[PDB]
């Protein structure tokens, strides 16, 4: 009956060792990367967690982390477009409108 | 979509390295090679006088002209630093020194 | 039954479409295990990385009952260049030993 705990990582590629193909040498002993993986599965069966990962280089993610029962959903967040830019400016500029501080000219 | 633009000065070596076969098109950029062209370029830049231009045209009518715009600018700079009397003579002298013949 | 391994090398002048025909032949096999080791997916690597990648691909291929592996553009793969010549003897020695190794019994 426990609630839900969410842990957000970032640039998870940093905890990867499969990025040394192009003279990266950015992989420390796989031990460290094994441990984290065996915290999303193992003999223990945690049932009240949700892990959201974020990255910028999708090509250097260790492959053992993209299988069923593990992080198993990919999605892309592309650049904004005209309508998105309009809406975002409108959002960011609500204050001056709320106080008339913005010029009517703009 | 995508587009790629390349540039080089030694095409033969690239041809030998079987790299040209990768590209899809070629373009040429020739050097100035005629006297009238040189006079037109000088006119467009506008740095030489009327009698000066006439003397230059008289002396350069031989048609043995072959230079690169860049080096033309550098020679013009070098020449302009003399006194007004010897500018044209010195410039013609340097021009003559660089007597290339492709 | 007495020839568990087979090989074939396709060739032709540039831009004749060897890759497409190879892909079509591979696709029309109905085999359960297919792969294509293409150079593009190794840009900027070091010969050791190439060797390890090929090792892994073939190791995985060993685990099935039928398979098909299409190593495309062998020329570029072996870092060639006319002048010299130059290349990486390691990769050559690798592929040459690998193209003759039979899989475990019954595959
Ligand atoms: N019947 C066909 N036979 C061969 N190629 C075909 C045929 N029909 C269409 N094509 C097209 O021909 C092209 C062949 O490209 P492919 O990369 O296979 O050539 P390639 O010689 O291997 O290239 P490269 O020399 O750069 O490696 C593709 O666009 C393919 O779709």
């Amino acid at each position: 009956n426990s609630g839900l705990h969410i842990i957000i990582f970032d640039e998870i590629d940093a905890i990867c060792k499969q990025r040394g193909s192009m003279a990266g040498s950015t992989g420390v002993h796989d031990t460290v990367v094994n441990q984290l993986l065996s915290k999303i599965d193992g003999v223990e069966q945690l049932n009240n967690i949700l892990v959201i990962g974020m990255t910028n280089r999708p090509d250097l993610i260790d492959e053992a982390l993209l299988r069923p029962g593990r992080l198993e959903v990919k999605m892309e967040i592309g650049l904004p477009d005209e309508k998105g830019r309009l809406q975002i400016l409108h959002i960011h500029t609500a204050r001056m409108r709320g106080h008339q501080l913005l010029s009517a000219d703009v | 979509k995508l587009l790629i633009i390349g540039t080089t000065s030694r095409k033969d070596v690239l041809q030998e390295m079987e790299m040209l076969n990768a590209f899809s098109t070629t373009i040429h950029v020739p050097n100035i090679a005629t006297g009238e062209q040189l006079l037109e370029a000088l006119e467009l830049l506008g740095n030489f006088k009327d009698k000066e231009r006439t003397t230059i045209a008289q002396q350069v009518k031989g048609k043995k002209v072959w230079i690169g715009i860049k080096k033309l600018l550098m020679l013009i700079e070098m020449s302009l630093q003399m006194d007004p009397e010897y500018r044209v003579r010195k410039f013609l002298a340097l021009l003559r020194e660089e007597g290339a013949s492709p | 039954d007495r020839t568990p391994l087979v090989s074939v090398l396709l060739e032709g002048p540039p831009h004749s479409g060897k890759t497409a025909l190879a892909a079509k032949i591979a696709e029309e096999s109905n085999f359960p295990f297919i792969k294509i080791c293409s150079p593009d997916k190794m840009i900027g690597f070091s010969e050791t990385a190439k060797c390890q990648a090929m090792k892994k691909i073939f190791d995985d291929a060993y685990k099935s009952q039928l398979s098909c592996v299409v190593v495309d553009d062998i020329e570029r793969l072996l870092d060639y260049v006319p002048i010299g010549p130059r290349f990486s003897n390691l990769v050559l020695q690798a592929l040459l030993v690998l193209l003759k190794k039979a899989p475990p019994q019954g595959r």
